RNA sequence: GACGCGACCGAAAUGGUGAAGGACGGGUCCAGUGCGAAACACGCACUGUUGAGUAGAGUGUGAGCUCCGUAACUGGUCGCGUC
């Protein structure tokens, strides 16, 4: 049987200072055959701890490792700015080697509700026969948030996809980007268009709306 | 001093074939374990396979096992990745990794190249359509507007956006790109800006796509009322 | 008692023989740990609680021991000869 490593949480947020603790339980012994890397996002993976609590050359002391029969702890005793990133566990004790699914540690900060725009299809693209509209949501935390499309009222569902980029390295916030797609048939058979928020730090739903073919 | 740089990347339809390099540098692979490391867009590291020195033993993660060739090829000091029988689901950033010497660091891998990127599929290559995001012709939700650019259907990955020739960097964010069910991608990229800066700052899209050729700029302005 | 001869015993040693498995070892086998630029394979070191088939998973004229012999002797005993 290959060896499952089995890391948790996938994600914790924490704030600067705070001391915090990732796990990888192996569903065997892997002895002290453990490896735990950093890796920041468009970036190699780097080596932190080698043989379960070994600290590598050049790695700074408040990262440590430690095993306790077949689970494995990494702590982070003070976070520090530049600690915040996606970390993984791996065993090395049999082949095939194994990862663990990864850890993403994300700064916390206060809530912060988004500010949202709504975009039309340009008439460039229609030309082509098809409607992308662009529902923007800008400078959030957390990350939770839900974006709803209606058209002319009515809940679209299946026709939309999102994005959100990475932790803002200033203030510290999420954006998002949530496309609906329609031809542009059915794009021309309805009036109003609307991208509707909730948050945590919005106190009620926010809707942006547009009418086709209008400013 | 140590480096692993990893080429051979690309497009490759399902069933076809690629060979990746990893070229090392700073170390002799000989004396090392090599092992290559992938990892999809959006999800973990996945161990896909390694070689052992002195034996030349091979070693395969499920997924890979009778499609892949690990190998090496001491007088280019150079190790490679024959991938048969590609499928989607093969699509990753693939990293070649030095294991490090054993009494300095154990079994942890000690350096890892910067990744190339893989994409099978069975779309061509194609450049985006790139269409403005106008700033809305109200005034604005807090006190600043929003603009951008659509990216939209080109293949494969990557593409590179910025603003007026990288001299815009504030308040800009460009997205991860989404897999249409088209089999192409699409990414956008906004800015946040002062409403009143609207009609007399400019504001222009830089997207470049370098495997269809096609670098393209498009000034984004408010439209008409 | 001395010299001498013989027999019997003892006997360093030795030819053959055949049982014993980890408490005789091993350059036997297996496993684990560390080291050699070394996860396996190769080499070294170390630790192994039925580690573990007693003559072979062995290509040891291996040690010791059993059993059958042989035996140096500058050992013992007895008989006999001379004084
Ligand atoms: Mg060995």
């Amino acid at each position: 049987s290959d060896i499952q490593m089995t890391q948790s949480p996938s994600s914790l947020s924490a704030s600067v200072g705070d001391r915090v603790t990732i796990t990888c339980r192996a569903s065997q012994s892997v002895s002290s055959a453990v490896a735990w890397y950093q890796q920041k996002p468009g970036k190699a993976p780097k080596l932190l701890i080698y043989s379960a609590s070994s600290l590598y050359s050049g790695v700074p002391s408040r990262f440590s490792g430690s095993r306790s029969g077949t689970d494995f702890t990494l702590t982070i005793s003070s976070l520090q700015p530049e600690d915040f990133a996606t970390y993984y566990c791996q065993q090395s004790y049999s082949f095939p080697n194994t990862f663990g699914q990864g850890t993403k540690v994300e700064i916390k900060r206060t809530v912060a509700a988004p500010s949202v725009f709504i975009f039309p299809p340009s008439d460039e693209q229609l030309k082509s026969g098809t409607a992308s509209v662009v529902c923007l949501l800008n400078n959030f935390y957390p990350r939770e948030a839900k974006v709803q499309w209606k058209v002319d009222n009515a809940l679209q569902s299946g026709n939309s996809q999102e994005s959100v980029t990475e932790q803002d390295s200033k203030d510290s916030t999420y954006s998002l980007s949530s496309t609906l797609t329609l031809s542009k048939a059915d794009y021309e058979k309805h009036k109003v268009y609307a991208c509707e928020v909730t948050h945590q730090g919005l106190s009620s739903p926010v809707t942006k709306s547009f009418n086709r073919g209008e400013c | 001093e140590v480096q692993l740089v990893e080429s051979g990347g690309g497009l490759v339809q399902p069933g076809g074939s690629l060979r990746l390099s990893c070229a090392a540098s700073g170390f002799y692979i000989s004396y090392s374990s090599i092992h290559w490391v992938r990892q999809a867009p959006g999800k973990g590291l996945e161990w896909v396979a390694s070689i052992s020195p002195y034996s030349g033993s091979t070693y395969y993660a499920d997924s890979v096992k009778g499609r892949f060739t690990i190998s090496a090829d001491t007088s280019k000091n150079t190790a490679y990745l024959q991938m048969n029988s590609l499928r989607a689901e093969d699509t990753a950033v693939y990293y070649c990794a030095r294991q490090g010497y054993r009494r300095r660091s154990g079994r942890g891998f000690d350096y890892w190249g910067q990744g190339t990127l893989v994409t099978v599929s069975s779309a061509s290559t194609k450049g985006p359509s790139v269409f403005p995001l106008a700033p809305s012709s109200k005034s604005t939700s807090g006190g600043t507007a929003a603009l951008g650019c659509l990216v939209k259907d080109y293949f494969p990955e990557p593409v590179t956006v910025s603003w007026n020739s990288g001299a815009l960097t504030s308040g800009v964010h460009t997205f991860p790109a989404v897999l249409q069910s088209s089999g192409l991608y699409s990414l956008s990229s906004v800015v946040t800006v002062p409403s009143s800066s609207l009609g007399t700052q400019t504001y222009i899209c830089n997207v470049n796509h370098k495997p269809s050729n096609t670098k393209v700029d498009k000034k984004v302005e408010p439209k008409s009322c």
